[PDB]
């Protein structure tokens, strides 16, 4: 019943802007959450940030990492995430993947396919 | 703190704070999927806070054990509160204690 | 999204008789359902909720049984002020479903 | 902020024999999960709560938490369970995975 | 005891905006969630939404998103709906409810829309 | 007050307001002879509170059930608490918690 | 402060019928307890909180809480039921008795 | 084992003083309450008064019609409980019971003899 | 560490009052009872009771009713005991010691009295 | 009151062998009991509370088992250092009842 599908990627040159976005289909959308998780040879995997429901004013909470750079948007009707990217410095390269739980709390369970982001 | 005075709210999350919900003996039941996530906010909790039992309470009315394997000791209680069939908010009660009752089952 | 379907559209009986109905649930569903009469040309009104219990005001004789799919609403010693519309609902995922209709007839 | 880290890094292993992983945390943390990623692969949940197997999960694992330390033990080595295995935690906000362990054979 | 007063037969062109209000009395406005159902003339009933006079809280159905605005004001206890498809396709009655969680408790006489 | 929120103290014995203890399913067993006579009077009352779970902790941690007879309605509640094994006074906690459950057996 | 009083005063029975005694509460009484004395002897106490029989009773009979009004009913009559029966506080600091009920038969 | 022997009783005249006796054997007398019923032929049983532990400096508790005239008090020595009367009128006719209870409140389960006090 | 120190021995005369000393350090002094036992040689031990500094609550074992008496002292964490019964027959020692309401954890030196 | 009787006044045994101890009571005690053993001269320490537990400073080569009436222990491997009495107490009712004495000797 549950199956995400996220795309949007290609080659950055040093500095550009792209725009991931990840589909869902089968739920309800507007009931969970969703949060971005990298994936690069050197520093494995690293939490990127994590988007609230829309009865919390869409609240929003991004890692340390990378405070600036990233924006996370969520259009309720299409029923899609948007993970917007600027200046993209060369150590962000490898796969991304959109994830998130049913049973409100990181306990990701139902994660994607990747998008791959080369600079 | 210990896991057994750790109040749910909107950032500790019921889920995050007490575990998942499932079917397992330690795990817990209650919950549904707008309590698990607002929490002690969620805009019907006093009706059913007041089913809590206080400190005293709980100890006098409860039957309580230990049972001791070689993973450590757990104290083990059995405990049954009776529902008022006279007052006008029983008609408030058992369906707010049955929407959430049992309903991990339901979870996509 | 859960659908609750019913059958027989038209079900008349007699007086002071024992007529049931029926009402199956796709997905599980508990036993958080609930159960109204209409009569015609007027607005609902609320027979039983939680699958078993009654409303006060709703007589006796106005029974309810069941858990997770089939859900049954027993009716005793039928009287004329009977004749309506009987509609279930459920309540555990939104969005919500009404069911169709049992009308209740006399023969 | 938390910092974590996974104490083996390329832990080998033989069949049948008993692995264990160790991962240090700070405080705070609630149950920490295990995750496992294979080669070229979605990543999947193993353990949540710290001692519940998820679905599918062999009962050969299981989990521990020995205070703040919490561990990983594998019962025995099997063909199906070369991969890497990561510590994720999911109390505070800033979120935070551990560094991963690479479970070879000999 | 308890009642829900709503406005009377409303006979309207097509497009043009409607309202449908009612009021509450008789118990605390801001304790319990007021909801609405459409029912067409032949088919059966079918979920619109509901509205909660505190944080303002209403999670709509997903055919009728945009279709309906439901409001509150709990100076008078009464909560109104405006509706903008009007295709002749909603030709219906609707009627006004209240529900702790969804079980509808009490009624109303409610309303009548003509195209 | 419903019988789930009553504090018992040297005015409202235990015995008085919670039920003759006993071995009956609804009867409940702790105290062993002066719990039930001093209440939260007892000198040590703290160490054994600390274990009674919040308002959030009981409807986050048990196995809530609900049960129907022609008695009336009932709610049942299982549950586990894990007692530490680190902290010191863990040897203050096993005496206390041994000393008072199943007491009602060794009155004369 | 209390004032209890049992509503019949003198009731006869008949062997095998049902029975039922009411005694009344204007006050906040927990649980009220339930004694019964026989001719010439020491008095036994029968209901320990208002549905438990006590220690060495037949389980005939039945306490009830029906509101602030509370009940015995003795499901069958016999030989071995003839004496006075009480109803008894323990809630407040001023504990008072009922007024008694005399059970004959016919 | 428990058994209550109560004794001291005898005929009065009015506005005379009598003191009853109550002696326990079998049980630490020291760790339990006690309390005294009286009967009357008419008038049912009442409540006398009763007693409490050293703990809380010997309390008493007497009733209302017999707030005065009666003095319940106990030494732990001799393990008896003393109901010292003044002034006895003549509603004080019947036969007095000693009562504690186990389960430290209410039911009465452990009662005596009795004792005979006539105007 | 928690230790419990105690006097010396004491050789006295028949009937003399004989008072003992248990000093405490180490511990929150109102946080459990100071409770004594005692062992004549060859016999096995008895008990006579614990001392809260707090409430200087007593409670004494039948044997010993009036023989021997407790007392708090929380200016310095001290207890004393005086035993006003000895003629010739607690030619023994006795041991002051710790403890919750019912078990005894560690325990101290005791002292001898012997007339 | 209660009477905690054991016998067995004087038992011995090898080294680094299976030895236990054997302590009855009379009435029900639950599990509310605790061993402890005094080498002569000095004061006595604290082996074993609960019935089940040991306390901090114990070797684990004690242990201890019962449930009842029948309370005992099992010391697992006899060592030199272990040459004293051993008691067993009752903390249930109050009057305390410290019971007997045994020792452990060689042979």
């Amino acid at each position: 019943e549950v199956q995400l599908v996220e795309s949007g990627g290609g080659l950055v040159q040093p500095g550009g802007s792209v725009k991931l976005s990840c589909l869902a289909s089968g739920f309800t959308f507007s009931d969970y959450y969703m949060s971005w998780v990298r994936q690069s040879p050197e520093k494995g995997l690293e939490w990127v940030a994590e988007i609230r429901l829309e009865s919390d004013n869409y609240a929003t909470h991004y890692a340390e990492s990378v405070k600036g750079k990233f924006t996370i948007s969520r259009d309720d009707s299409k029923s899609r995430l948007y993970l917007k990217m600027n200046s993209l410095r060369g150590e962000d390269t490898g796969i991304y993947y959109c994830a998130f739980d049913v049973y409100y709390g990181g306990a990701m369970d139902y994660w994607g396919q990747g998008t791959t982001v080369t600079v | 703190k210990p896991r057994q005075k750790r109040t749910a709210t909107k950032a500790y999350n019921v889920t995050q704070a007490f575990g998942r919900r499932g079917p397992e003996q330690t795990q817990g039941n209650f919950g549904d999927q707008e309590l698990i996530r607002q929490g002690t906010d969620y805009k019907h909790w006093p009706q059913i806070a007041q089913f809590a039992p206080s400190a005293s309470a709980f100890f006098g009315m409860s039957r309580i054990g230990m049972e001791v394997t070689p993973s450590g000791t757990w104290l083990t209680y059995t405990g049954a509160i009776k529902l008022d069939d006279k007052d006008p908010n029983f008609k408030d009660q058992v369906i707010l204690l049955n929407k959430h009752i049992d309903a991990y089952k339901t979870f996509p | 999204d859960i659908v609750m379907t019913q059958s027989q559209k038209f079900m008349s009986t007699s007086v002071g008789d024992r007529v049931s109905v029926t009402c199956k649930a796709s997905q599980n569903v508990l036993n958080n359902v609930a159960w109204y009469q209409q009569k015609p040309g007027q607005s609902p009104k609320a027979l039983i909720y939680s699958a078993s219990y009654r409303y006060s005001g709703v007589p006796d004789r106005f029974t309810g049984s069941g858990s997770g799919t089939d859900f049954t609403l027993t009716i005793s010693n039928v009287q004329s002020e009977d004749l309506a519309e009987y509609f279930c609902q459920q309540y555990n995922s939104y969005p919500l479903t009404f069911g169709d209709g049992t009308k209740l007839e006399l023969k | 902020d938390i910092q974590m880290t996974q104490s083996p890094s390329i832990m080998s292993a033989s069949p049948g024999e008993k692995v264990t992983m160790t991962c240090s945390a700070s405080s705070s943390v609630s149950y920490m999960h295990w995750y496992q990623q294979k080669s070229s692969t979605s990543p999947k949940l193993w353990i949540y709560d710290t001692s519940e197997l998820a679905s599918g999960v062999p009962g050969r694992f299981s989990g521990s938490r020995s205070g703040n330390s919490y561990s990983l033990t594998i019962s025995s080595m099997e063909a199906e369970d070369v991969a890497t295995y990561y510590c994720f935690q999911g109390s505070g906000y800033p979120l935070t995975f551990g560094g991963g362990t690479k479970l070879e054979l000999k | 005891q308890v009642q829900l007063q709503q406005s009377g037969p409303e006979l309207v062109k097509p497009g043009t905006l409607v309202k449908i209000s009612c009021k509450a009395s008789g118990y605390t406005f801001t304790s319990y969630d007021i909801n609405w159902v459409k029912q067409r003339p032949g088919q059966g009933l079918e979920w619109i939404g509901w509205i909660y006079p505190g944080d303002g809280s209403t999670k709509y159905n997903e055919k009728f998103k945009g279709k309906a605005t439901l409001t509150a004001d709990t100076s008078s206890s009464t909560a109104y709906m405006q509706l903008n498809s009007l295709t002749s396709e909603n030709s219906a009655v609707y009627f006004c409810a209240r529900g702790l969680v969804g079980a509808m408790d009490y009624w109303g006489q409610g309303t009548s829309v003509t195209v």
